[PDB]
RNA sequence: GAUAGCUGGUUGUCCAAGAUAGAAUCUUAGUUCAACUUUAAAUUUGCCCACAGAACCAAAUCCCCUUGUAAAUUUAACUGU
RNA sequence: AAAUUUCGGUUGGGGCGACCUCGGAGCAGAACCCAACCUCCGAGCAGUACAUGCUAAGACUUCACCAGUCAAAGCGAACCU
């Protein structure tokens, strides 16, 4: 009805369109979602690894190579972060975080060395 | 209850019956008796008892504790840094929930100010109203608002409930006129134009990821779907809903009133509305 | 120690959820928060904090 | 700066019953008895410590 | 101190205390160690860092501070982006 | 007899200190650990603003 | 109606608690802090405590469980010393 | 030659003589504590680096305050009296 002199049709003669405004991985369906508070919120995710459709052989095989710890018994990558109140801070951080181990996976140790190291020259006895 | 059964008899209440709340009429404590006497309690001979001691914070003649500290700029600028009430997602929650604050209409400045929500003020160097991510859980509006302020994680949080956040910058004049628009119709002048923010403000409200009535509007989908991919859920296609020409108002610039025009005026009395008529006018107001 | 065959046995030959520790260490002092600090630093407030996202009441 | 109870300000009716109804609910979170003040004029009732949450959940519960 | 003045008959505020210190919704008052510009040369690193730092005021200081000031100060601080804004509210205390 | 002058540093502009030295001796130029780059770096005075 | 660290005075009945280490101050006939004392309140330990513990160039003193007790810390006030 | 101002403090009454900040010895002998017109010894500094760098749990604290003192760690280099 009414048009300004800086109104967004004349700011932008480009990008007119009245509803042109509101139009356009890690599927969330394939992921499991559960809160359990532990004064912080606590965002757990899993999700079985093998059948990762969403993920390339060779990543998912480093995946399960290198982040063992998190496997589960039954084959699914448990991970969670607590660090803050809110929840939707918590699943964005472990959505960055799988980012971060998906990507590294397409790409205090000097004391177990040396422990490593005595253990085989002590490892010395053959016939 | 056993008040009126009570108060059937005795006489009647008159005039000669009452009584103050025993404890609160503390009795008056006058100089003029053997223990409030002698001295009037002002103590031994000096300043004291002639009440003429230096002035407050005076320590004898030493530098005062209040002048050995040195300077500092902590409230150097105090008197025009921007400040905003804070709005609490459950708060607005608790609004909706309320009846006040209707979802169906547009979440202006002056249906919070109606409903009494977040009761501000046009003086105290305030310009508009901030959010906060308090209810980020537990939140269901679905609801155009429009916030000077908003973060990114209530954004996305509003965004996913089929809400549509939005940010402006409202004049002092304009603000004030806001705050109270039956005084200022009342007052008899027409409706003003708001300004535009100042170069600190002209970067903030020019971007889409804050989402600025002064950005592309073609970024606000790619900001969306960028919030989205961080926080996960995927996004409400608002274009198939039912309730979308009412959250496609964006209430253009220069536009105090979500439903008036500069330029206009409103009359009380009579309700009519006068045209702003002279091309003069026109040409200064609107072009 | 800790090992893979260790994993193997108990997901093979025992059938059970394996246990984990960390070796938690005790919380810290901190004393009585005092009203009136006085002395101490602007760190004082920080020393008691859940957790430094910015909380606010009702407004 | 120390003290610190709620305070129950709209009552009507029988105070006391209340009071012994909360008396009664909050003997088993301390195991003292919660130093009342009840006051017939103004339906009013004081209890030393906070129990606001706790209160209105009772409250609630009973349906009010 | 002028308890009442001459124009609108009301009290005053010594600007002195506003420049030196800083008032906070805590009940609190913010101040700097003196000497943190004056002879840094002679000091130990311990002594700038301690210098280098806010420190608290007392209950009787606090006070004459409160009242050197009036209600206006006392208001909020909702600024766009402060460092004090996470201690205008002191939490977490019994007694 | 130790006038205190202030270090110039080459590289990461924007930082210096001072140190002492005597009267009769030549300029100094010691080495000194800059916060913005994080290394040692061959300092130069220049500017003194002391006698004592 | 000047000021004045200074002389003088500062109006009825009764009950209760009620004596201070020191420092600064163009300062020791005056002021502030500290300390003593008063009011309302939340907390639990307050004093004599017993083995022991506490230095090379005499009466003593500090901590001190059971034991007599019911006193002590803090918060918010403010005059008085 | 006109116009405003002052003539600081201790002094076994006041001036004179001397002093005005800080550290140690006896008074103050065994946690701290206390007086100098009581008797003494000293200082407004002195010698090499410039990680004498940036951060930060807890404490002592000249009897108050302003002012001062020690410090697990954390990052960065090591293989002060
Ligand atoms: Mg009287
Ligand atoms: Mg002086
Ligand atoms: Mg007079
Ligand atoms: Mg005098
Ligand atoms: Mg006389
Ligand atoms: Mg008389
Ligand atoms: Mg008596
Ligand atoms: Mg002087
Ligand atoms: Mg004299
Ligand atoms: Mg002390
Ligand atoms: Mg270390």
């Amino acid at each position: 009805e009414f048009k300004s002199i800086y109104s967004l049709d004349k700011l932008y003669p480009e990008s007119q369109g009245s509803d042109t405004a509101w139009r356009v991985d890690i599927p969330l369906d394939r992921l499991t979602i559960s809160y359990c508070r532990s004064v912080n919120s606590k965002a757990e995710v899993r999700f079985h690894l093998a059948t990762a459709e969403w993920i390339a052989e060779p990543v998912r095989q480093k995946i399960a190579i290198t982040h063992k710890n998190k496997i589960n018994r039954l084959g699914e990558l448990i991970l969670t972060s607590e660090s803050s109140r809110y929840q939707f801070r918590n699943l964005a951080d472990c959505l960055q975080k799988i980012r971060d181990m998906i990507t590294e996976a397409s790409q205090k140790l000097h004391r177990i060395r040396i422990e490593n190291m005595n253990r085989e020259r002590l490892r010395q006895k053959r016939i | 209850a056993r008040a009126l059964d009570l108060l059937r008899g005795l006489p009647r209440v008159s005039l000669a019956n009452l009584k103050p709340n025993p404890g609160s009429k503390k009795p008056e404590r006058r100089p003029r008796g053997r223990r409030r006497g002698r001295k009037c309690g002002r103590g031994h001979k000096g300043e004291r008892q002639r009440g003429t001691r230096p002035r407050l914070g005076f320590e004898g003649g030493q530098t005062p504790f209040y002048i050995r500290i040195p300077k500092y700029g902590f409230n150097e600028g105090h008197s025009f840094r921007r400040q905003y009430k804070p709005l609490s997602l459950n708060r607005l929650q608790y609004l909706i929930d309320l009846g006040r604050v209707d979802p169906s209409q547009p979440i202006d400045l002056t249906q919070l100010v109606n409903g009494r929500g977040v009761t501000i003020q046009p003086l105290k160097r305030d310009y508009g109203v901030q959010l906060v991510e308090e209810g980020a859980d537990t939140f269901t509006a679905k609801v155009n608002i429009e916030v000077q302020l908003a973060s990114e994680l209530a954004i996305a949080a509003i965004e996913k409930n089929g809400g549509v956040v939005t940010t402006a910058f409202y004049d002092p004049r304009s603000l004030d006129i806001v705050c109270k628009p039956v005084p200022f119709f009342l007052r008899g002048q027409p409706i003003p134009k708001r300004m535009l923010p100042p170069e600190e403000l002209v970067p903030y409200y020019t971007d889409a990821k804050n989402r600025g009535y002064l950005a592309d509007p073609a970024k606000f989908p790619e900001a969306r779907l960028e919030l989205a991919r961080k926080y996960g859920y995927i996004l409400p296609d608002i274009t198939k809903d039912e309730l979308f020409k009412m959250l496609c108002t964006r209430k253009d610039p220069r536009q105090i009133f979500f439903g008036l025009a500069p330029g206009w005026v409103v009359n009380m009395a009579d309700k009519k509305i006068l045209k702003p008529t002279d091309e003069n006018l026109l040409k200064y107001y609107t072009s | 120690r800790w090992d893979d065959s260790v994993t193997y046995i108990f997901h093979q030959l025992l059938d059970m959820r394996e246990p984990v520790f960390e070796f938690v260490r005790p919380p810290p002092y901190h004393p009585k928060q005092k009203r009136f600090p006085h002395r101490q630093p602007l760190r004082y407030l920080d020393r008691y904090r859940d957790s430094h996202e910015p909380t606010y009441g009702i407004y | 700066g120390n003290r610190q109870m709620t305070v129950i300000r709209k009552v009507e009716g029988d105070i006391w019953a209340l009071q012994k109804d909360v008396e009664d609910f909050l003997s088993p979170l301390l195991g003292k008895t919660p130093v009342t003040q009840v006051n017939e004029v103004t339906g009013t009732l004081r209890i030393k410590g906070y129990f606001d949450q706790e209160l209105k959940a009772w409250l609630l519960e009973k349906g009010f | 101190l002028t308890y009442f003045s001459a124009r609108k008959g009301k009290r005053k505020t010594v600007k002195a205390v506003i420049d030196r210190f800083l008032r906070l919704h805590c009940g609190l008052w913010v101040r700097r160690k003196a000497g943190y510009k004056k002879k840094l040369w002679k000091k130990t690193p311990a002594r700038k860092k301690r210098l280098r730092e806010f420190v608290f005021c007392n209950k009787t200081q606090s006070k004459l501070l409160d009242k050197m000031t009036t209600s206006f100060w006392k208001r909020r601080n909702w600024y766009v982006d402060d460092p004090y804004q996470k201690y205008h509210d002191r939490t977490n205390l019994k007694v | 007899k130790n006038i205190l002058v202030r270090m110039v540093s080459e590289a990461g502009t924007g930082f210096c200190f001072n140190t002492k030295r005597n009267r009769l001796r030549e300029k100094l130029t010691l080495l000194h650990y800059d916060p913005v780059v994080k290394q040692r770096v061959l300092f130069v005075e220049k500017k003194k603003i002391r006698s004592l």
